[PDB]
């Protein structure tokens, strides 16, 4: 069904990126139809400037300043419901470090009165110009080949022990 | 005298005979609702029948004194209660509400005295009840033990609903309104919520708040004691009990589920097979009882005609021609099918021709080849005769085409290969005996069927029609009634299949809960006990170079070696425990699904490194024989194949992701390490060559039912809705396939299917197995009635009479075939414990020590040992204790213990709260105070009895339940946790049957049989863990519909394993597979975008859906079957070393 996940924090420089805001409603058998808007915070003082504004259908309203043509829908398409409202970035530059919010703005449509709601979403990403893996995949790749070379010499320490066993005990006979 | 006259009456046996025609004709006015008003002479005149009668017999037997000798045979008591009563209504009425009339229905028990035989039959029916005093003052110990507890964990909890938030006589007209509640669509409850991050949860705009209504018509509460007894007799018979499953863990939460796993092994399952096995030790004593006491033109030319085809009949060829020519005949009726080319059609109206016209040709020569004296005289030639001229009876009319149920009787040839087939020609002899020898207790069981058809009509049947609006929102009839007789039929029908709670649930609302409650629970238990009967007499009558070998000694020590078998077990179960995290919310976890995608490289390379290492231990030869290392062998080359092919070439596409759902099969590793999943795995290995006798016969003859229901329905199934209102039109405007298609073009309407039908007979067989196990069989049952032809319209009640067609399967492929089967592994588990080595099946070696010295346990009882001290101030307090009635007074204290608690109820008052915590605070003070005055007096002995341990627990913790209220104030919020330490004050209750030797020996064989049913019952956890793994990768992202709601669901592993919890009951499977059979639009979406995931997609897999669940429906049948027969045969063992 909706699973809510949050997005990734590192983005590298030049390529591009995309930043997850999965909103997913309590029952999802109830209609809505939502839309969007989404602000961005510098490394400047305290400003949220409204970059976009996802309203509806195909049509996606932007370009205020700064960044045209490097910003692409990638969410719902073709629904009104949405749930998923993430966008994507072509080609990184190192001004799009900073933070983001994404306000979903729900209308419930009931049997007989309709419920407007909204949430925010707070995603902090970061430009950088090389990669960093993970933490995750540096422990566990070493730890997958600590347990396996400790393994090997757990049996040869006690396959040797028997070997030297069974001889010492044909000796003795 | 006329007295010496009246005896030559009363014994002439054609005055027996005209009391039978009686009756049988006074059975059919009774079969009637608004007979004519031809009926009151016929009324009379036999009453002008039976009062003679009366009359015969007091003139007979004697004088006036003779009187009281006429009543003192007390089958007479019936037939004097008859004419007294109906001159009652003769007078008059003083009072006339007319439920008098039912009192007539007792004529028809007058067949128990006319027809000989059935009067000793009702007198060991009765007799077989006697010995089940004992069972059934403990099923009802722990029906009402199970509802204290059920009543304090769920108490209030179903009212719980989903109210909305107020656009500001204020607060309770806000609760009250029905406008505030939340209604999921087409349904009439509201929706049930919950308060935790567990439970239901409602949209966004309103709030789980506990005012409302209740489920259902307000039946299902487990407030008010009365209704928790009647909500765990629901589980106890699993009557629908998959709801009641589904709304108190939507109330109370998923961790609940802890309760019903104990009820429905230890109340549902073990009470049951107590049931089944002391009828069955009362059966089988009773029937011994009776062999006891039974030991104790050319005529002569015509002749080289006749000569000549008797050579042809007696030599072979040709009879093995025939049985080659039958099943050529029924392999050729299968293949037909709905959508079907008119010259696919022509082939078989011709094919079938021809196999008439060998049959006829055949039984005519045989009629030549004799002579027409013998022939009839043997029996399959008379069997043969039938067929032959029902087949041209149907071919002989060729103009009717509301008749074409006799082209489904030319199906019965099969069973001539009876006289070859061996275990067919056992299942045509238990058919043959309820006809036969038992033909009486099938009498018997016909008669009551058709007394409570006849009670239920005319108590219930007036009412249906008059209140029908409190059942039905169209203010039509429901579906199942009782103002008809057919349809009192098709319920009390249904009770004794064991549905028997929902159709009651209708009939309270309409006339009321003191008759209802009444009649179909002596429905239940009566007719119950005469099927189970019936079944238990079928059985009892069924059966009567030096250093390259010190290398391999060395690992050799190695593998056998205790240390390294146990590190292997330990690594079983981490790769089947990693298999659990695979669910849709791994996406959402980073951390743990990095960690298994590195510990899956570390268990593949423990799992290579034991098989090299046992390659040179054990052998090359002595390895690829033992068909366990066989099966280690296979599962670690699945994970070579999807581990080097995942690094180079052929990397994920087709069949590399279809080898990725083969990890499911990993946990079959530990099958081989766990001593006792090898002795029943060794066990039920020893039963497949005598089940497959069994399993090709319900094969072969449910065929029979199969095809006979595509001749029946296939085609028919097909209707046209209405999109935007979705129920199907009416057939006075769009009757016929092609008056929908002309509907298309407003894009209102569509021409769509029943899920599961008859358009096969492979179709067929998944149709046959829900009507089988009762579970999907009446949305089958309500389209198959509906059903006109082949392109048409369904209308709502033509074709009324098809119900039949469900009600004869259900007979003979069901309770037959079931027989049949039963009879099977009884004597084969007593041949395969005869003479296997191991004297008893399915315990271990280990076990059996611990068996032995259990049994000595319950075989032991002293009765001197343990004089108390001498004291003077101190040892006069063991002077009274004991005294026998120092406990007559603790037991009737501990009675009125159990009141108290019974009493209890939600929303009660404020003042009667203030009671009963004071009187439970007394009966703290008491049970401790006879604590302190036996342990004090008897110093050491106090501690030894394990009946005294019990005692000295729950002295303690009743305090400790005492003190902790003020201790919960101090802590959070309490509908979860002050709950449950008070569950341990029902552990008084217990003490209470220390005192019944009865009972304490039915508890006994339980503990007796508790090592073996461990055994089987970590097999059955294997194969769920099994297929619980598998329905998570497949089937989360299916479309939730009708049983896959939003909490349970395959999305997980919680709600996977509670899916499969609940089909090992059998239950609920149909709504299950109801939304994996749909693929391709509309019902289902592909493309569909899941968010947070990149599996894109709706639809469930129809193919792979099927075979999920009747692999697991035939696989955990067979499981649960063998857990029916080591309790049984256990509780047989205990009477026996008696
Ligand atoms: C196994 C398959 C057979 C199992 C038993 C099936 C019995 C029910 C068979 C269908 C009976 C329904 C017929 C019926 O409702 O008609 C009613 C007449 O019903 C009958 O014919 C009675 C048939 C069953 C009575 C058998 C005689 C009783 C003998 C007692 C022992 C029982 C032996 C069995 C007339 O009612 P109506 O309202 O005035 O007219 C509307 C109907 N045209
Ligand atoms: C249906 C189950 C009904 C069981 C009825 C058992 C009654 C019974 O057997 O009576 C006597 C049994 O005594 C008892 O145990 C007391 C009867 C209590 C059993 C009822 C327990 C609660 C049943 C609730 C309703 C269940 C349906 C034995 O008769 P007797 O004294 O030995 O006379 C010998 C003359 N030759
Ligand atoms: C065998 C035949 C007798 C057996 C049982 C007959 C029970 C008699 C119940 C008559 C009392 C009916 C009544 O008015 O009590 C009502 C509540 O009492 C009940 O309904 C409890 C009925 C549960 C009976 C449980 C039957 C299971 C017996 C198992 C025996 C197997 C051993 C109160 O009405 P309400 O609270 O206002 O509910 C209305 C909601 N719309
Ligand atoms: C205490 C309530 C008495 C048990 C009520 C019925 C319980 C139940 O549904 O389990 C049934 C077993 O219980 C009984 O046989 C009823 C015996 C009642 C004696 C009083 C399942 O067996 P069956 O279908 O009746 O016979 C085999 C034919 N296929
Ligand atoms: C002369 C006429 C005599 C008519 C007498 C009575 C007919 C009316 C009786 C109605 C049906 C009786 C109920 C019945 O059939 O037995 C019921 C059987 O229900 C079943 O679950 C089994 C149904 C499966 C189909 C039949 C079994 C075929 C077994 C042979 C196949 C073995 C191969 C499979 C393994 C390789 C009793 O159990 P339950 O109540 O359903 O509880 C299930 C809990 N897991
Ligand atoms: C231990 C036993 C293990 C095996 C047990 C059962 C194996 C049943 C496997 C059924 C084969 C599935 C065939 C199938 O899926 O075909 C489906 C259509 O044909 C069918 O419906 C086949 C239905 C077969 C149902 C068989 C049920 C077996 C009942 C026997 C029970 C006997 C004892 C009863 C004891 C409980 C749809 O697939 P498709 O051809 O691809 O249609 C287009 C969809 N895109
Ligand atoms: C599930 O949790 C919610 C929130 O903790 C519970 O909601 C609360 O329910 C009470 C009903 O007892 C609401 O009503 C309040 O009660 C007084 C009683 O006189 C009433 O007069 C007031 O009008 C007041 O609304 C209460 O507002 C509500 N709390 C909130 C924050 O909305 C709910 O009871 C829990 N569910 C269960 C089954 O306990
Ligand atoms: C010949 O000597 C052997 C002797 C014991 C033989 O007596 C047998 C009498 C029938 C009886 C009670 C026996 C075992 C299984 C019992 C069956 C389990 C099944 O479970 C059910 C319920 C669940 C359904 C799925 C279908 O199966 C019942 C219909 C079936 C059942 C209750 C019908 C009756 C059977 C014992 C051993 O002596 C030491
Ligand atoms: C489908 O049903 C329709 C209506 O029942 C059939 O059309 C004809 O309809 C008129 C009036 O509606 C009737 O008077 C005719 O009797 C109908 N024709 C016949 C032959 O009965 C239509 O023929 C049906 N189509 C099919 C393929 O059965
Ligand atoms: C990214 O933008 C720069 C402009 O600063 C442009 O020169 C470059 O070609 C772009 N690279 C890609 C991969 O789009
Ligand atoms: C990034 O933003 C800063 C903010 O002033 C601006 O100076 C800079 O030119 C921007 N980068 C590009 C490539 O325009």
């Amino acid at each position: 069904g909706c699973v809510e996940v949050d997005s990734e924090t590192e983005a590298v420089y030049g390529m591009t990126f995309k930043i997850l805001c999965i909103s997913c409603k309590r029952r999802s058998e109830t209609n809505a139809e939502t839309f969007t808007e989404w602000t961005f915070r510098q490394k400047g003082t305290e400003e949220f400037v409204k970059i976009l504004r996802y309203e509806n259908e195909v049509l996606q309203l932007e370009e205020d300043e700064r960044f045209e043509g490097r910003v692409v829908w990638n969410g719902s398409r073709g629904t009104k419901d949405l749930q998923d409202l993430s966008i994507f970035i072509t080609n990184v530059t190192y001004n799009h470090s900073g933070d983001y919010e994404c306000h979903v703005y729900r209308l419930l449509f009931f049997e007989n009165y309709e419920h407007n709601t909204s949430v925010v979403k707070k995603i902090h990403i970061e430009v950088v110009d090389k990669a960093n893996r993970d933490m995750a995949s540096i422990v566990s790749e070493i730890m997958m080949y600590v347990l396996i070379v400790v393994l090997t010499i757990w049996l040869v320490a006690e396959m040797i022990y028997c070997y030297k066993k069974i001889a010492a005990a044909t000796e003795t006979a | 005298v006329v007295r010496r006259g009246a005896i030559k009456v009363l014994i002439h046996a054609l005055f027996s005979m005209f009391i039978m025609i009686t009756i049988l004709t006074n059975c059919v006015f009774m079969t009637m609702s608004d007979p004519p008003p031809w009926s009151k002479n016929v009324e009379y005149t036999f009453t002008g029948i039976y009062t003679f009668e009366s009359l015969i017999k007091i003139l007979a037997r004697g004088f006036c004194v003779d009187d009281f000798t006429f009543l003192r045979d007390p089958w007479n008591w019936l037939d004097f209660s008859v004419i007294m009563m109906a001159y009652l209504t003769e007078f008059v009425d003083l009072g006339n509400i007319s439920a008098l009339r039912t009192f007539r229905v007792l004529r028809a028990l007058k067949t128990i005295t006319v027809i000989p035989g059935l009067k000793t039959i009702v007198g060991a029916l009765i007799q077989s009840v006697k010995k089940l005093s004992d069972v059934m003052i403990l099923t009802v110990f722990c029906l009402s033990v199970f509802a204290l507890v059920g009543l304090q964990l769920f108490m209030g909890n179903l009212r719980q609903k989903c109210v909305r938030w107020p656009p500001p006589f204020d607060w309770d007209a806000y609760i009250s309104d029905e406008g505030n509640f939340y209604f999921l669509e087409g349904s009439n409850d509201a929706l049930l919520c919950g308060n935790s991050s567990d439970a239901g949860h409602c949209p966004e705009g309103y709030e789980c708040i506990k005012t409302g209504r209740n489920p259902n018509y307000g039946y299902t509460s487990y407030d008010t004691f009365s209704w928790a007894f009647l909500a765990l007799f629901r589980l106890m018979t699993q009557d629908y009990w998959e709801n009641l499953f589904q709304l108190t863990l939507r109330a109370a939460g998923k961790t609940y589920m802890i309760f019903f796993v104990v009820i429905i092994f230890l109340g549902s399952f073990y009470l049951i097979n107590l049931i089944l096995a002391v009828v069955a030790m009362a059966y089988a004593e009773q029937n011994e009882a009776t062999l006891a006491e039974d030991k104790e033109n050319c005529c002569a030319p015509w002749l080289k005609f006749k000569n000549i085809i008797h050579l042809i009949v007696m030599d072979p060829f040709v009879d093995l021609g025939i049985t080659i020519c039958i099943v050529l005949n029924t392999l050729f009726m299968a293949m037909e099918h709905y959508p079907m080319t008119e010259h696919f059609d022509n082939v078989l109206t011709v094919g079938n021709l021809v196999f008439t016209g060998i049959f006829t040709a055949e039984m005519v020569l045989k009629l030549i080849a004799m002579d027409p004296y013998e022939y009839f005289q043997q029996g399959w030639n008379i069997f043969d005769s039938i067929i032959v001229t029902l087949s041209l009876v149907e071919l002989g009319l060729a103009n009717v085409q509301g008749l074409s149920v006799l082209r489904s009787f030319r199906l019965l040839r099969v069973f001539k290969l009876a006289k070859s087939w061996p275990t067919l020609n056992m299942l045509i002899k238990i058919i043959g005996n309820s006809v036969g020898a038992l033909g009486n207790l099938t009498l018997v069981l016909a008669i009551i069927v058709f007394i409570f058809a006849v009670v239920g009509m005319q108590l219930f049947g007036k009412s249906y029609k008059e209140c029908v609006c409190k059942i039905a929102l169209d203010c039509n009839l429901p579906r199942w009634h009782m103002h008809d007789f057919f349809h009192s039929f098709l319920i009390v029908f249904r009770i004794l299949c064991g549905e028997w709670i929902e159709t009651m649930w209708d009939c309270m609302e309409v006339a009321g809960q003191a008759m209802c409650l009444t009649v179909f629970l002596m429905v239940m238990v009566i007719g119950n006990l005469v099927v189970l009967n019936l079944f238990l007499a079928l059985l009892l009558s069924s059966f009567s170079g030096k250093k390259w070998w010190t290398l391999r000694r060395a690992c050799f020590k190695i593998v056998e070696h205790n240390w390294f078998e146990t590190f292997i077990v330990f690594m079983i179960l981490l790769s089947s425990g990693a298999l659990a995290f695979e669910d849709i919310y791994i996406e959402q976890r980073r951390v743990i699904r990095t960690i298994l995608e590195y510990a899956d490289k570390v268990f593949t390379y423990i799992f290579i490194m034991e098989m090299l290492l046992k390659w040179v231990a054990y052998g090359f030869k002595v390895y690829f024989t033992n068909a366990w290392c066989w099966l280690d062998f296979l599962i670690v080359d699945v994970s070579i194949i999807s581990l080097v092919a995942n690094w180079l070439g052929y990397s994920e596409l087709g069949p590399i992701k279809s080898l990725r759902t083969l990890r499911a099969l990993r946990p079959l590793r530990a099958l081989s390490r766990f001593e006792g999943m090898r002795v029943v795995v060794n066990a039920l290995l020893g039963a497949i060559p005598s089940i497959m006798n069994v399993l090709l016969v319900c094969l072969i003859f449910w065929l029979i039912f199969s095809i006979m229901g595509v001749n029946l329905f296939a085609g028919k199934f097909y209707y046209c809705i209405n999109t935007t209102t979705s129920e199907r039109f009416d057939i006075s405007e769009v009757n016929n396939k092609s008056e929908c298609e002309s509907l298309m073009h407003t894009g209102q309407v569509r021409w769509l299917n029943v899920k599961v039908n008859y358009d096969n007979v492979g179709l067929g067989y998944l149709s046959l197995l829900q009507v089988a196990t009762f579970k999907g069989w009446m949305d089958i049952m309500y389209a198959a009635v509906d059903s006109r032809e082949k392109e048409e319209q369904p209308q709502y009640e033509v074709n009324l009479y098809m119900y039949l067609y469900f009600v004869i399967f259900i007979i003979f492929g069901s309770f037959f075939t079931l027989n049949l089967f039963i009879g099977v592994i009884i004597d084969n588990f007593n041949q395969q414990k005869k003479k296997l080595g191991g004297k008893d099946i399915f315990m271990t070696e280990e076990q059996k020590k611990y068996y032995n010295a259990m049994k000595k346990l319950g075989s032991k009882k002293p009765q001197k040992p343990i004089p108390r001290p001498q004291n003077k101030i101190q040892g006069m307090v063991y002077d009274l204790v004991t005294k026998q009635a120092f406990d007559i007074t603790i037991m009737i204290l501990i009675c009125l213990n159990m009141v108290t608690m019974m009493v209890e109820t939600d929303n009660q008052s404020q003042l009667k709260v203030d009671i009963l915590y004071n009187i439970n605070m007394i009966f703290i003070i008491i049970f401790t105070g006879e604590c302190v005055l036996k342990m004090l007096a008897l110093r050491q002995y106090y501690f030894t009895v394990g009946w005294n341990i019990f005692d000295f627990v729950v002295v303690i913790l009743s305090i400790v339940g005492l003190a902790l209220s003020d201790l919960i104030q101090k802590y959070f919020v309490s509908p979860t946790l002050f709950r449950v330490i008070r569950l341990a004050r029902i552990g008084r209750v217990l003490r209470l049957i220390r005192g019944a030797k009865g009972i304490r020996t039915l508890l006994f064989a339980l503990m007796m049989s508790l090592p073996a049913l461990f055994n089987i019952g970590l097999l059955l956890f294997l194969v769920m863990f099994i297929y619980s793994i598998f329905g998570m990768s497949n089937f989360a992202y299916v479309k939730k519909e009708s049983g896959i709601d939003d909490m349970f669901n395959f999305e997980t592993f919680g709600n996977s394993i509670i899916c499969l919890f609940e089909i090992t009951t059998s239950a609920g499977w149909d709504g299950l597979l109801n939304p994996i059979l749909n693929s391709g639009p509309p019902d289902c979406d592909p493309n569909l975008e899941n968010p947070g995931t990149s599996v894109k997609g709706d639809c469930g897999n129809p193919s792979i859906g099927i075979c999920f669940f009747c692999s697991y429906i035939i696989i955990s049948f067979l499981i649960v079957v063998n857990m029916y027969i080591a309790i049984i045969l256990e509780n047989f063992n205990v009477a026996t070393e008696e």
